[PDB]
């Protein structure tokens, strides 16, 4: 639906449990364990192995064409490695415990540039509607209970067309930006 | 053609033998919180506490809505193979459920894809139906019976013309004796689910429900006393009388009506009591007061006081 | 509009007051019950006649679609 | 033969629906009558 | 010998359709006996031995292995049902338990009056030999975790059935106020497994209940009042009035009447 | 998991086909075949890729490796992709040399598939060949000789009308 | 009422509201099953007999609408609580706008109600904050005064 991926930085590991505790106060059933994985290449391009879409592969660029491809798309990359530079620097995978709250599907996990685990990522995908930017007002007030005093003002992924489909693809663009900041610093 | 009819009977038997085999394997192999029993040719099962399903192949009570559905339901299972959906609109692609092949590459969710693949086979698709075919009867007979038993207000049921298996739609218009226009009041859309019924009340309240017949009958009776109280309010709006304190709930509802000497009334499912106030009050009993039915007697009483 | 209703709600009140007083001594309300119940049954039977001919008409075509098979 | 047989199934269904349609309106008018029954 | 061949061949055909993994067949020619191993997931073993006799180690004139297996397993299950009834006799000497004879059943009511919905229908499969108990409520996940635990050992139904009685009371209260305007909820964040409801109207007032098991099956609950002194002694007087006068319906009479009085009292407080 | 296909091709005259369509339809199990119209491309960086659009299914692309018995086998990995792939592969750097649409009918089997079609050249559709082509593409992970053998029996059944061999 | 009259009334409905789009498939016998899309926010399928609606299944824009073919598949409820609540509210609100005398107004009365739902997720309620106790936005519009207060709000 519509999501606001962000990072909320001592005791980084303790932050997830404390942050989860704040989520637990609201009350959300543990309905699974999400696992989002990112891969990196030279010419660049990223393939985002995302959870909750077991088939989709979500190949993407910095700002350009994005295609949704089934799980077999990965087999092309490994076999196509000859002409490209596969697994160029490091693969960043963020796995966390899914906390779906009364149709909000809000999840928080520690991003682990294997095995460092230096960051925290919050997934707040709001399933109901695809219309996102002219509907952004809803997500903020859900956030304000979850996190404290540092709500992300806007995700910035929205180009604000007259009629706006969002879908799942542009979320992976949002994930990349969070990963870009994590990779850039520490 | 004599040879034709002889062959047709054989084909029906071979198909029928398959149907029982499909049920018979499914019943014991898998469990769905129900104690299926297997006998020579009878697969005895207990979908409800008060129901017994005798799906019994008979070689040489009959609903014929459940029986026929087996023959047709099997074909859908047979159809799922070697169908036109399997083949890919793109010439080059592996054979696969068309809706499935477009699901993976279009980023469908973890839950929807799992739900589609979780088809229940045969026995669950019929037990759940018989789990609704008769739950409908227990909710249909009660509504039919309730109209005859209680004559004071008139239950009215407008049954929907499109009620597919696993669901049925209801209309309920609880109006008094004949005062349809002056007094139109609570009308609930009851929904007959597979396991439990579902109603949505007139005012907006939603009641999930129980599955037992007795629980439904109680709900209508509780809504019974509520309407008679609402009849007071509707008359207050249209009669020269003016409203006073209202108490929609507490089961029993009590309403008070002002007059330009007031009558304040408490009608629960077991109370049905009402009063005249003068100026300190005394009870009123209808068994001696006005005639046909409740609202007319209530309307006349107000036309007797003012 | 408010004058309309109150003067009318007073008018029916007078007649309604008569009704109960007119219910007691005469048998007319019982007589009207005789007619209303008779009319209700007559309407019931008329609905039946509408039912049967339509039901019989459908019975014919369904049989006709069977003889053709 | 598969073509001609499919028409019969579609043909009877079309008439079959109309039976259900007309019964729906006939049932609806009748259904009201039973509940309208006064004093019984 | 021919009869044994028919039973074995009939059994093999039977295995193809039913009891594919549930029953294993072992044929013996030296002793001229055939054995069927029903309930392979764990004990009962049925053996035909050559008059012709059947020996069970937990009347075949019908020569129907399917029917005979059903009768033998049905008899074994009923014995398994009887043993559990004796275990349920453990918690309470005065305990209401019923076993249906048409098909295996251990429908046992939990708390004082039943409606055939609170009774958990503990019936064991005559084909897989595993204990299955179903209740109308108790969200499925709780049902599966329990039924899984009790299945292996019988003694574990005695602890859990203790908590079901707690759950039925907790579930019972929610149903009664379900038509009243309220928001029923379980444990809540705070600024014996008590449950409470917060009214939609006048939200700043809460109504709470705490329950205990005084006699064997029945549970008694004491109504409490903790809203986030005024309208307290009057409620205590109301409690005495209720005592002087089902129990869940007594709850419903108590909730709504309070919900009507408090806003009226709140208006009085605002006036004064 | 990666699968390599078993396919081998042949062509059929126009007058011939009218018998072939009835021959194939009866011989294999199916109901009321479908006319498949797809518009295929080829992409070169050497890593020859084929992306096919069919007239509302998603763009299905496939790669065939170099051939590795009575059959022609090359490693294949076919992946379904959403729309706007063509511009995606433009940003990749791949260049499109030619594109051709294919028209015809395809019949199935237990595993193998038969598709009869004619190659249309695009500038605007023109018939590159007057005779259709038929192949017996079979997809099976961890290819073994057993799967290929079954094709030999079926090909022998179809031998009279059209004799087909891999190239 | 005549089958042709049903199409004219609903065709007239589409004209008033630009955002709403109505599709008349009529798969079953002379019982229009119009489908209404509220711009991009949500979809809905309503079954009606002889121009008297009796059901409303408010499926969100994300969720699919058909099953295996043009078959409308009215029954399948929404997978989200928010649209489930609207389904009940649409199921209940449909009734309150029923005038037995006139068939034209009831349909129009229901649509202006549905038209008021285009602003879902974006309008606070007059009583409390946009977002309520549970995970539902307003999901409740008054029949006469078009308020935004929630299900728990009165
Ligand atoms: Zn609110």
């Amino acid at each position: 639906g519509v999501t606001c991926v962000s990072q909320m930085p001592k005791s980084v590991q303790q932050t997830v449990e404390l942050l989860t505790r704040k989520l637990e106060m609201l009350g959300a059933e543990k309905q699974g364990t999400f696992c989002v994985d990112c891969e990196t290449y030279h010419t660049l391009m990223y393939v985002m192995h995302n959870s909750e879409y077991p088939l989709s592969c979500f190949a993407l660029f910095e700002n350009g064409p994005c295609l949704i491809a089934d799980t077999n798309f990965d087999v092309l990359m490994v076999k196509l490695k000859g002409f490209f530079q596969s697994a160029k620097a490091s693969k960043i995978e963020t796995r966390g415990t899914r906390y779906q709250y009364c149709d909000f599907l809000v999840k928080v996990g520690t991003v682990t540039m294997g095995p460092s685990a230096r960051g925290i990522s919050v997934e707040v995908e709001y399933g109901p509607c695809v219309v996102a930017s002219d509907c952004w007002s809803l997500l903020l007030e859900f956030l304000q209970s979850f996190l404290g005093s540092h709500t992300p003002g806007a995700p910035a992924v929205f180009g604000n067309r007259h009629d706006a489909v969002y879908g799942p693809a542009d979320t992976m663009v949002q994930y990349m930006e969070l990963f870009n900041k994590i990779r850039k610093q520490q | 053609p004599h040879w034709q009819t002889k062959l047709e009977a054989a084909q029906n038997v071979l198909l029928c033998k398959e149907i029982f085999a499909q049920l018979s394997r499914e019943a014991v192999q898998i469990k769905s919180q129900v104690p299926h029993i297997v006998v020579k040719n009878q697969i005895i099962s207990q979908p409800f506490p008060s129901l017994q399903l005798s799906i019994s192949l008979c070689h040489s009570d009959h609903l014929y809505v459940l029986e026929h559905n087996l023959h047709l339901l099997i074909r859908e299972f047979h159809k799922q193979t070697l169908s036109s959906i399997m083949m890919p609109h793109p010439a080059s692609a592996p054979f696969g459920h068309k809706r499935m092949r477009l699901s993976g590459p279009q980023a469908f969710d973890k839950n929807e894809i799992n739900s589609l693949q979780s088809s229940e086979g045969l026995l669950e698709k019929i037990i759940k139906q018989a789990k609704h075919i008769f739950l409908r009867s227990r909710a249909a007979a009660t509504i039919d019976s309730l109209a005859s038993r209680i004559e004071d207000p008139q239950i009215q049921a407008h049954w929907s013309n499109i009620n597919d298996v696993y669901e049925s739609s209801v209309k309920v218009l609880i109006t008094s004796q004949g005062y349809e226009q002056i007094c139109k009041s609570i009308q609930l859309q009851l929904n007959i689910g597979v396991e439990q019924i579902r109603v949505v009340h007139r005012d907006g309240r939603v009641i999930t429900l129980s599955y037992q017949e007795q629980e439904l009958q109680d709900f209508l009776l509780s809504q019974m006393s509520q309407h008679q109280v609402h009849a007071v309010q509707q008359l207050a709006k249209v009669m020269g009388w003016q409203v006073l304190s209202f108490s929609n709930h507490v089961n029993a509802s009590a309403i008070t009506v002002a007059s330009p000497y007031a009558i304040s009334v408490r009608n629960g499912p077991e109370s049905g009591s009402k009063i005249m106030v003068q100026f300190p009050f005394k009870e009123v009993q209808w068994n001696k007061m006005e005639g046909r039915n409740f609202v007319y007697k209530m309307e006349l009483l107000m036309s007797a006081l003012s | 509009q408010k004058f309309l209703d109150i003067a009318r709600q007073t008018e029916c009140f007078f007649l309604q007051k008569r009704l109960q007083l007119s219910v007691q001594k005469p048998e007319q309300v019982i007589k009207e019950d005789v007619s209303e119940l008779r009319n209700e049954l007559q309407r019931k039977d008329a609905l039946v006649q509408k039912h049967l001919t339509k039901l019989r008409h459908w019975q014919q075509v369904l049989e006709d679609i069977n003889v053709q098979h | 033969r598969n073509q001609q047989l499919r028409t019969l199934q579609e043909e009877c269904d079309r008439k079959l629906i109309t039976l259900r349609d007309e019964i729906s309106i006939d049932l609806y008018e009748l259904e009201e009558e039973y509940y309208s029954s006064s004093s019984s | 010998s021919l009869q044994l061949e028919v039973l074995h061949s009939q059994t093999l055909m039977l295995i193809r359709e039913r009891w594919g993994d549930l029953v294993q067949v072992e044929r013996y020619h030296a002793g001229k006996c055939l054995s069927l191993s029903v309930w392979n997931q764990q004990v009962h073993k049925v053996t035909i031995k050559i008059p012709l006799q059947i020996f069970h180690d937990p009347k075949i004139d019908h020569l129907s292995i399917e029917k005979l297996l059903i009768d033998s397993v049905h008899a074994r299950a009923h014995q398994k049902l009887q043993e559990l009834k004796a275990i349920l006799r453990g918690f309470n000497a005065n305990e209401n338990s019923s076993i249906e004879t048409a098909l295996p059943a251990l429908v046992v009511p939990i708390l004082e009056p039943c409606g055939n919905s609170e009774c958990l229908h503990i019936f064991v499969d005559l084909h897989s030999g595993m204990f299955q108990l179903m209740l109308y409520g108790l969200d499925q996940a709780t049902l599966d975790d329990m039924e899984k635990s009790v299945n292996d050992d019988m003694k574990r139904i005695i602890p859990w059935i203790q908590q079901l009685k707690f759950w039925l009371g907790q579930q019972r209260c929610k149903q009664s106020i379900k038509h009243l305007p309220t928001i029923s909820s379980e444990t809540l964040q705070l600024s014996k497994n008590k449950l409470f409801i917060k009214l939609t109207r006048l939200p700043q007032y809460y109504i709470v209940v705490e329950m205990l098991e005084v006699p064997n099956k029945p549970t008694q609950l004491s109504y409490k009042y903790y809203f986030m002194s005024p309208a307290m002694a009057l409620l205590l007087q109301q409690f005495k009035e209720n005592i002087q006068d089902a129990f869940n319906k007594v709850l419903a009479h108590f909730v709504a009447m309070c919900d009507t009085n408090m806003p009226f009292v709140g208006l009085r407080l605002e006036l004064s | 998991i990666n699968m390599m296909e078993y396919l081998l091709q042949g062509s059929v005259l126009d007058h011939s086909l009218e018998s072939l369509i009835h021959r194939l339809r009866g011989l294999c199990d199916n109901m009321e075949p479908e006319t498949f119209l797809d518009h295929e491309m080829v992409f070169l960086l050497p890593f020859v890729l084929r992306a096919r659009r069919s007239m509302g299914a998603p763009w299905h692309l496939r790669y065939l490796g170099q051939p590795e018995r009575h059959a022609l086998v090359r490693n294949c990995v076919d992946i379904a992709t959403s729309e706007n792939l063509t511009d995606f592969l433009m940003e990749m750097g791949f260049r499109m040399d030619h594109e051709f649409v294919a028209k015809g009918h395809l019949f199935r089997k237990g595993i193998m598939k038969i598709m009869v079609y004619k190659i249309f050249r695009i500038l605007s559709t023109e018939a590159l060949s007057l005779s259709y082509l038929v192949e017996l593409s079979v997809v099976a992970p961890a290819g073994q000789d057993m799967v290929s053998d079954d094709m030999k029996n079926f090909a022998e059944q179809l031998k009279p009308l059209v004799h087909l061999e891999k190239i | 009422l005549p089958p042709q009259y049903v199409d004219d009334v609903i065709s007239r409905i589409d004209r008033m509201f630009p955002e709403m789009s109505i599709h008349l498939s009529r798969p079953n016998g002379t019982s229009a099953m119009l489908l209404v899309t509220l711009g991009k926010v949500l979809k809905v399928i309503v079954v009606m007999r002889s121009l008297f609606i009796d059901r409303t299944i408010v499926k969100g824009y994300n969720e699919n609408v058909y099953t295996e073919d043009g078959k409308l598949d009215i029954w399948s409820k929404s997978n989200y609580q928010v649209f489930q609540k609207v389904t009940d509210h649409a199921t209940t609100a449909l009734l309150h706008y029923q005038l037995p005398q006139m068939p034209d107004v009831v349909v129009r009365s229901f649509m202006t109600w549905l038209r008021s739902y285009i602003k879902l997720f974006q309008a606070p309620c007059q009583r409390c904050g946009k977002f309520l106790q549970d995970g539902l936005p307003p999901t409740w519009r008054d029949f006469r005064t078009l308020e935004a207060f929630h299900d728990t709000c009165r």
